[PDB]
């Protein structure tokens, strides 16, 4: 906002934008998207049936697009290195780059950027390091606890 | 009776603020007053049903949906645990034994003092440094049932 | 649109959901969270069907037929069996918490959690873990809290919130700890919270005057009755038991009540079960009081009054239109008197002319929801015609539901219409002296005195069409909220005015109908509807007849030297000094009630009239409508000394006495073909039920439900030998089991709503056209009147403002939905629920008195000095003073008046 990026005129185009940052009270549905939209305007954050989208009357009825963190820090990318630079990230049907890595009894668990593709033993025995001493491998959750 | 302060009732307003719905900064509004008396009583459903213009049934909904608006009293310290599943493979079950050894309570009670209230929480976004446990502010990684009574020390 | 539900093609409505659609056409689906008027959710999951994609598909995928659109071709199974499974697993999953309560819960015989449990045929509990528990709250004297009965269907905070617009009961908790109820202990503040113990589908909220003398639904006997506590003519189900009224339910009447009553209706019965009121024929013989039976009370009256050279009779709008027209036979039109004062019958007088002459449409109670603009005037809606106040909020709603309809989205998603509407409503104008209940959903409120509303429904009317009378000394703010009222009103397709007689002003009716009639020649598709009092406060207008003043002048006079009065308290629409001096005068007065009145000490003979409970007759509502209500028990049945007959049939065997000096105990048939004989305007009464003689197949109206039990032993106490069932001459009901109550049965009168496998006030979709929709055959009911094809004229008796005059004191009415209306008032848990009577106060004029808020003040009305508690009202106009009209020595008649020399007492 200091820097002119944020508020009124960005950048002399005249494109009005004001960002806010909500801090939620502790509850695993609220990132449920409709749910979101229902613990933003200070509800009981349950979720609305679709359709309608949220992309026809989301927050306040108005027109709502809900995207991840990761969603909006790819955009920029994509914004000042093209589009064709992105499809060829990687040689696979899911385009660019995705924070992946392995959590739990590993030798290094962490978070790394790999292309989509990337084996999940590959993580585990590259990255991850495998299992720790005396620990026999035996499942795996690939997104997290759903 | 309970009456909300001029600097609480500020920042609600400011809060509305930046929504155009005052119901929309309830949730802000029961976290300032939590912030300011470490939980949410009785009388403050109803005064911020007052400020914000909404009914005092749909502020008690909110307050009694999330588990982190407390409207029951607590401790001057609210220890809270992640029992979510990976700090239960890195072995959560040290610490909260650890922590009802050193208490001499259980989870969702408070001690004979009011310094510490036991609580379980959810996944804490920390799961590659498990187990973690998040004290009034700050959050606490790669944790040892034997570092427990070094680290409720300080919180005095 | 075109269905095909297993295998068999259906026509439905396309805009249905698909639950609907088949509860329309009688196919059962199991249900919970829909309700017909709240909308569909998808909370419960108990719905399920199997959609199919087309007609060769075999997979489907499970759909809940109640958020599915009935779209043409659309491919559906109800009794699959990955269907049937689901669905017998969502009612298991609500039976793993449910208690083990059924013998001892009040729903028990009427619960629709017991019926879908059933029906989806679960029957063997295989959880075997702890039930989660619920502490009870204390909801006040009329729904019992019961928490542990609970399946988290939404279905009460839907309704109390989203429809019936309270504040105080909310959804509390979390993951399956989930809560229904207040924030706190406390009573229930909506007007309307007497209908979660129906829309509840469990025995959570339930009825607790039905409570504390409880009896199943199968040991009811029911009749289909009107509400006599207000004008509004809402159907009920008043359901009896050994002799005594235990409950009303709702009766669905699809044009006016639908399925919501208000509380007072439903809890306000309580006066047909005292214990003072008379049973048998009383006449006093000096200071003694001998009981009479029916024919030598007959016998005795007639020769009194044949000796007497002049009787006077004196209606109510209490009574019936056989009782007051049976009153009017009696002592001739001429001698007829309408128990009402004549400020209170001009007002009214002229409600009925702009009703039936004024060539605008009066709209049905259910019809008010569909008008996109409301101004009120004068009338506290929600204090006395509080069904209109709810019609009214659906009415404002229809703002949202209009704008998520320009959205494609269907009018039963209740929850994206709602976020689409999140705070856009129709335009509602509410005038009053003080704040209004509907003040939370009004563009606008307006308080002032009756002139000054009076003045704004003129301004109103002359910046619709400067036709109509100006008014002159309009402030500038003042005429601004004009402009913005009348920028509202021209810009609606269905502008709606509501008034009534409950403010004590005509000029406040002259503006409604001034604003009424300027709408109308602008083009707009204008309503206007009036608030009456009683509940035949509008038959007994058509009726007419002279005021009550003009017969306390006759008996006052000496010209007349015999009274009889009709179901009249009189002390209610006269000063209670001069009612006394005139009866006292009377050398006879004969009282026929139902109800232990003060003039009872005065009356030489008083004839036990039968209450609407043991009483058959016609009332005509607000709207010009002509309901039958049924009796419901025989009073004589348990008690064989009570004498307690119909008003119409004592009036009608006293008129037959005293001609020819023989009883008849005529048949109602006869009178209501006198009525539609004699008084040409209330022909219509002819057409609201059929006559005695109609039966369905050859067989009559049940008024008990099959599975009645007892019959053997209920009266075995006091004879072991059985007595005769009670025969009905009057009506087409029976008063035994022995009858026709098929929700396929060509009548427009249900009794009660029952089908096999649903015994809950769901029962009711079985006897509907299409569910919400109108009753099967037609709802019961005719208007009387039609739209005149030409209107009135401006009335151009424009008031001047009001001024404060000092040592005068403008009494402004407040009306209070418990306590307010008599009978309302004499049932004993009304008692707990009425408010202490305090006197309205301005903090000026509280201030130029020295009185401070809770100081009695005592005040001289009819040379009797009263005193009250002061309450301190912000709203309230200097010069005025608060007054609760009806409740105990303040009388209706009062609003309006003056009130001399207020002191601090
Ligand atoms: C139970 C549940 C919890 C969810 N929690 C999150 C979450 O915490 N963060 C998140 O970004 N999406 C979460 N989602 C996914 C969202 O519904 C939505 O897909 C996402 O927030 C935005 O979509 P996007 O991936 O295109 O950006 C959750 C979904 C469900 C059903
Ligand atoms: S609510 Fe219904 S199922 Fe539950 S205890 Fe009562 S009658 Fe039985
Ligand atoms: S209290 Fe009754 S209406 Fe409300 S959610 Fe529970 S079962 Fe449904
Ligand atoms: S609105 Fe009037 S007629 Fe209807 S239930 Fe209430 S008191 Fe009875
Ligand atoms: S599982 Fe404990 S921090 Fe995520
Ligand atoms: S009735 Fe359809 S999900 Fe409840
Ligand atoms: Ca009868």
């Amino acid at each position: 906002t200091e820097a002119g990026l944020l508020g009124k005129n960005i950048m002399g185009t005249g494109f009005d934008f004001e960002l806010f940052v909500h801090t939620g009270a502790g509850r695993y549905i609220c990132g449920e998207e409709t749910a979101l939209i229902n613990s933003l305007e200070g509800r009981r954050a349950n979720p609305r049936s679709k359709p309608p989208f949220p992309a026809t009357s989301g927050a306040w009825g108005k027109p709502t697009c809900v995207n991840n963190v990761e969603t909006l820090c790819n955009v920029p990318a994509i914004l000042a290195n093209g589009v064709e630079w992105y499809q060829n990230i990687s040689k696979s049907k899911d385009a660019g780059t995705k924070l992946m890595g392995f959590s739990g009894r590993v030798k290094n668990p962490g978070l790394w950027e790999l292309p989509f593709g990337t084996t999940a033993r590959e993580i585990l025995e590259d990255y991850a390091g495998g299992m720790r001493d005396g620990l026999k491998f035996k499942a795996w959750q690939p997104g997290g606890a759903g | 009776a309970f009456e909300l302060s001029a600097a609480e009732r500020e920042a609600i307003e400011h809060e509305m603020h930046h929504y155009e719905d005052p119901r929309a900064a309830s949730i802000e509004a029961l976290k300032i007053v939590q912030k300011q008396r470490g939980w949410v009583p009785d009388g403050a459903i109803h005064a911020i049903a007052d400020v914000l213009g909404i009914p005092a049934s749909d502020v008690e909904g909110v307050a009694t949906f999330y588990s982190q608006i407390f409207r029951q009293p607590v401790g001057r310290h609210v220890i809270r645990y992640c029992d979510s599943v990976v700090c239960h493979i890195n072995g959560y079950q040290g610490i909260q034994a650890a922590l009802e050894k050193k208490l001499n309570i259980k989870p969702g009670q408070t001690t004979f003092d009011g310094r510490f209230t036991l609580l379980p929480t959810c996944c804490l976004g920390n799961c590659d440094k498990g187990p973690n446990m998040m004290i009034d502010e700050d959050t606490h990684a790669h944790l040892t049932p034997e570092a427990i009574p070094e680290l409720l020390e300080r919180y005095k | 649109a075109t269905i095909h539900v297993d295998g068999k093609e259906y026509e439905v409505n396309g805009a249905d959901n698909l639950l609907e659609a088949c509860l329309s056409l009688g196919l059962d689906i199991p249900y919970f969270c829909w309700h017909p008027a709240l909308g569909s959710v998808g909370a419960c999951r108990q719905c399920a069907v199997k959609q199919y994609q087309n007609a060769e598909d075999t997979r489907g995928r499970l759909v809940m037929s109640c958020m599915t659109p009935a779209s043409d071709g659309t491919f559906i199974s109800i009794d699959d069996e990955e269907a049937k499974q689901f669905r017998e697993s969502v009612v298991e999953w609500l039976m793993t918490n449910h208690p083990h309560d059924c013998p001892v819960c009040e729903e028990g015989g009427n619960c629709h959690l017991q019926d879908m449990t059933v029906m989806t045929g679960h029957s063997f509990r295989r959880y075997r873990f702890t039930k989660r528990t619920h502490r009870n709250q204390d909801l006040g004297p009329f729904i019992s809290h019961e928490m542990n009965r609970c399946i988290a269907c939404y279905r009460c905070v839907r309704y109390y919130k989203d429809y019936a617009g309270g504040t105080d009961l909310g959804v509390y908790g979390a993951h399956d700890n989930v809560y229904f109820g207040r924030p706190e202990d406390g009573t229930l503040e909506s007007e309307f919270s007497g209908n979660l113990v129906e829309i509840c589908p469990t025995g959570v909220f339930t009825d607790k005057t039905h409570s504390e003398r409880y009896n199943r639904k199968w040991d009811m006997q029911f009749a289909p009755s009107i509400c006599q506590q207000c004008s509004i003519g809402c159907n009920i189900s008043p359901g009896e038991r050994y002799g005594e009224l235990r409950r009303i339910e709702n009766r669905y009447n699809g044009t006016v009540n639908h399925y919501f009553l208000c509380d007072r209706g439903r809890f306000g019965y309580g006066y047909v079960n005292l214990k003072d009121r008379p049973r048998q024929p009383v006449q006093r013989r000096g200071d003694d009081f001998i009981t009479l039976n029916a024919e030598q009370a007959m016998q005795g009256a007639a020769d009194i009054l044949r000796q007497s050279k002049k009787v006077i009779g004196i209606g109510s709008p209490r009574a019936s239109v056989e009782s007051n027209f049976a009153l009017r036979e009696l002592v001739g039109e001429e001698n007829f008197y309408t128990g009402i004062a004549h400020g209170e019958q001009e007002r009214l007088q002229l409600a009925l002319k702009v009703l039936r002459e004024g060539g605008i449409y009066t709209p049905a109670l259910r019809e008010i929801e569909s008008y996109d603009a409301v101004l009120v005037l004068g009338e506290d809606v929600t204090q006395t015609g509080a069904r209109v106040a709810l019609a009214v909020r659906q009415a404002v709603k229809g703002k949202a539901r209009e704008m998520a309809a320009a959205q494609k989205v269907a009018d039963w998603q209740i929850a994206a219409i709602l976020n689409i509407g999140q705070r856009a409503k129709h335009p509602l104008f509410v005038t009053n002296v003080d704040d209004t209940r509907l003040d939370d959903i009004a563009a606008w409120t307006y308080r002032a005195p009756v002139e000054d509303q009076a003045r704004l429904g003129f301004a109103i009317a002359h910046a619709l069409d400067n036709s109509a009378p100006a008014v002159d000394g309009i402030e500038p703010e003042l005429q601004s909220k004009i402009d913005v009222i009348v920028q509202a009103l021209a810009g609606a397709k269905k502008p709606l005015i509501i008034s009534g007689t409950n403010a004590g002003s005509l000029e406040v009716i002259q503006a409604a109908a001034n604003v009424a009639k300027a709408l109308k020649g602008r083009g707009a598709d204008v309503g206007i509807t009036m608030i009456a009092r009683s509940v035949n406060s509008m038959g007994l207008g058509i009726m007419g007849g002279g005021s009550l003043e003009e017969a306390l002048t006759e008996l006052e006079t000496g010209r007349a030297d015999a009274v009889v009065v009709l179901e009249n308290d009189l002390h209610r629409h006269a000063s209670a000094t001069r009612v006394n001096a005139a009866l006292a005068k009377a050398p006879l007065v004969m009282v026929v009630d139902h109800q232990r009145t003060a003039i009872m000490e005065n009356a030489h003979l008083v004839l036990s009239a039968a209450s609407f409970a043991e009483s058959d007759g016609t009332v005509i509502n607000n709207e010009g409508r002509a309901q039958r209500f049924f009796q419901v028990y025989d009073p004589a049945y348990y008690d064989s000394k009570t004498v307690m007959l119909e008003s119409w049939r004592w009036l009608h065997s006293l008129h037959s006495t005293l001609l020819s000096r023989e009883v008849d105990w005529t048949q109602l048939d006869h009178v209501i073909d006198a009525v539609v004989a004699k008084i040409p305007e209330l022909a219509g009464i002819k057409d609201a039920a059929p006559d005695a003689t109609f039966r369905i197949r050859g067989q009559k109206l049940a008024r008990e439900p099959h599975r009645y039990s007892g019959r053997t032993a209920m009266r075995a106490n006091i004879s072991v030998h059985e007595p005769r069932q009670p025969q009905d001459i009057d009506t087409m009901f029976t008063f035994s089991m022995e009858g026709n109550n098929q929700p396929t049965a060509h009548r427009s009168q249900v009794p009660f709503a029952w089908a096999p496998g649903w015994n809950s006030p769901q029962a009711w979709n079985k006897f509907q056209d299409e569910v919400g929709g109108k009753l099967r055959f037609g709802d019961p009911g005719v208007r009387l009147f039609e739209t005149s094809e030409n209107g009135l004229d401006y009335f151009t008796s424009v008031p001047a403002r009001f001024q404060p005059q000092d040592g005068k004191w403008r009494i402004a009415p407040y009306y209070h939905l418990f306590g307010s209306d008599e009978l309302s008032q004499r049932a004993p848990v009304f008692q707990s629920r009425m408010p202490q009577p305090y006197i309205k106060l301005n903090p000026a004029d509280a201030a130029k008195l020295g009185v401070n808020a809770g100081t009695r003040v005592s005040f001289s009305y009819d040379g009797n000095t009263v005193t009250l508690p002061v309450e301190i009202a912000e709203g309230l106009t200097a010069g005025q003073v608060g007054l609760p009209m009806g409740m105990s020595g303040i009388a209706p008649v009062l609003a309006g008046a003056h009130l001399e020399d207020l002191k601090e007492a």
